[PDB]
């Protein structure tokens, strides 16, 4: 159960606007074996989001894929 | 014989909602003014969106 997440978000610095850039991932709802949902396991111990941080300047496309890859794996 | 004006704006662009399965509540009433300010991916030659 400790491997499941309730949600994942990624962050980086937006130098044009002078704020942070945040992107939320998308839950692929993968079809797997067994009869217990990943969403039942995820809520058991800690409902806070996972945060992927980078301190530099990133493009939106990259941040979105990073959050999605993390969740899928 | 003509209607009264509210305003005149340069650099106007038209956009339409993409129907993806969900409940779009905002179709009951028009989306309020001032909600939108960004592209999905920043392209470097743009400054602000109103």
């Amino acid at each position: 159960a400790r491997n499941q997440l309730p949600k994942v978000v990624s962050q980086a610095w937006n130098m044009s606007d002078q704020e942070l850039l945040e992107k939320e991932g998308v839950d692929p709802s993968l079809e797997t074996n067994g009869n217990i949902s990943s969403s039942d396991l995820a809520s058991l111990f800690d409902q806070e989001e996972e945060v992927l941080r980078h301190g530099g300047s990133k493009k939106d496309g990259s941040l979105q894929e990073w959050a999605n890859a993390k969740w899928t794996f | 014989v003509v209607s009264q004006l509210i305003n005149i704006h340069a650099q106007a662009v038209e956009a339409v909602f993409e129907d993806q399965g969900s409940s779009g509540n905002h179709l009951e009433k028009g989306l309020p003014a001032e909600t939108i300010s960004k592209l999905q991916e920043r392209l470097s030659w743009i400054k602000s969106i109103q």
